[PDB]
């Protein structure tokens, strides 16, 4: 029942730039933490045992140490191939726990989202449903918050959100956000928004469509 | 020189059962331990338990007994995890490890789901008013309703690659749902086409919509 803590969840970090991600274990675990590396693809690798062993075919950039119950695995000078996720585990006692580990990403100048509001399509509609979709394109850092209002109304309900890993070419992020609803429901109302807020917003920004309009 | 090779991605209904392999190469399979590991989509790793090879004694993480049962194979040098009364919650990437974690087993994709195999509905992402000149407009395609993965989605047959990016797909409801977005120059459209091409190759389906401005018009999926 041992608690991993990893820290932090999300590290904005630069090539060449030495980091240390950190791994707080609620107990005693001795030397009993390894630290393991995920690739985009899926595959897992150990990087380091025992605490400080690195592992065969780890990059000695790749490093790691303890300090009381932190522990921590540092890379001297991240390389591209370096911004991926990483977990810590324990095996000093069963059940064996892992930390909810930290995926490293390419940190870049703020940039605001491009914002467009789409309503549903007239084929969409005949088949009895209504999807209204809002993009949120190219910002940076990557949290940022959205709301759908119906009359200027908030609603939570049937709403999918979904994010682009962050761009191989100009390291933004963006998002796109659907809104459900029964064909029935979209026609008892008139006015549909998408509102977005991110850290570069002076105001919160602002699309929408009436429905009844054209 | 230590291998462990997983079987292929399974689709599975809620109710049913899997059975996941491991087959393991390099190392005598009766002096080690094996792990299995779950991963839902976006989230983190967690452990299931463990198997000795030697007497196939186990062990598991409580919150996954009776859930999972590990089984091992001392001839074939394989260890199985069986996965039961399947819910939406146990579709997830399974990875087999050998002790202490030191080696590693690709992945095997489970996705449960009572859906049959069936082809997107594509519908136009046009926007709704507020046309500028001399700038950008964003439009996309809503792909939705498909069972299984994947779809391909590209912009005029490739000629539109410049700001174009497909976000990743959600399983809601048994079906999968996606969408692609694009920018172009205000000057290319309307006055010049715009399609997306998505591909289905489970259901063999291969559709184009090309995407037109918006107004109160009935029928413009019947032409477009
Ligand atoms: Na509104």
């Amino acid at each position: 029942d041992i608690v991993l803590t990893q820290s932090p969840s999300s590290l904005s970090a630069s090539l060449g730039e030495r980091v240390s991600l950190t791994c707080r274990a609620s107990q005693d675990i001795g030397s009993r933490l390894n630290w393991l590396q995920q690739k985009p693809d899926g595959t897992i690798k150990r990087l380091i045992h025992g605490t400080s062993n690195l592992d065969s075919g780890v990059p000695k950039r790749f490093s790691g140490s303890r300090s009381g119950s932190d522990y921590s695995l540092t890379i001297s000078s991240l390389e591209s191939e370096d911004f991926v996720d990483y977990y810590c585990l324990q095996y000093d006692s069963s059940p064996f726990t892992i930390g909810s580990g930290t995926r490293l990403e390419i940190k870049r100048a703020d940039a605001a989202p491009t914002v467009s509001i789409f309503p549903p399509s007239s084929e969409q509609l005949t088949s009895g449903g209504a999807s209204v979709v809002c993009f949120l394109n190219n910002f940076y850092p990557k949290d940022i918050n959205v709301k759908w209002k119906i009359d200027g109304s908030e609603r939570q309900n049937g709403v999918l959100n979904s994010w682009t890993d962050q761009d191989s070419k100009d390291s933004t992020y963006s998002m796109s956000s659907t809104l459900t609803l029964t064909k029935d429901e979209y026609e008892r109302h008139n006015s549909y928004t998408c509102e977005a807020t991110h850290k570069t917003s002076t105001s919160p920004i602002v699309k929408s469509f009436n429905r009844n309009e054209c | 020189q230590v291998k462990l090779e997983q079987s292929g991605p399974e689709l599975v209904k809620p109710g049913a059962s899997v059975r996941i392999s491991c087959k393991a190469s390099g190392y005598t399979f009766t002096n080690y331990y094996m792990y299995w590991l779950k991963q839902r989509p976006g989230q983190g790793l967690e452990w299931i338990g463990w198997i000795y090879p030697g007497n196939v004694n186990t062990e598991y993480n409580e919150k996954f007994k009776g859930k999972a049962t590990l089984t091992a194979d001392k001839s074939s040098s394989t260890t199985y995890m069986q996965l039961s009364s399947l819910t939406s919650e146990d579709s997830a990437v399974y990875f087999c490890a050998r002790s202490v974690f030191a080696y590693w087993g690709q992945g095997t994709l489970v996705t449960v789901s009572a859906a049959k195999t069936t082809p997107p509905s594509v519908y136009p992402l046009a926007p709704g008013s507020a046309a500028q000149t001399n700038s950008m407009v964003t439009l996309g395609c809503l792909v939705k309703g498909y069972f299984p993965e994947p779809v391909t989605v590209t912009w005029n047959s490739g000629s539109l690659s410049s700001g174009v990016h497909t976000f990743p797909a959600v399983l809601q409801s048994d079906l999968y749902t996606l969408s692609s977005s694009v920018t172009v120059p205000s000057s290319t459209w309307p006055s010049e086409t715009v399609t997306c091409n998505v591909a289905h190759p489970a259901s063999s389906t291969k559709v184009d919509k090309k995407i037109v401005p918006r107004d109160c018009g009935k029928h413009h999926h019947h032409h477009h």
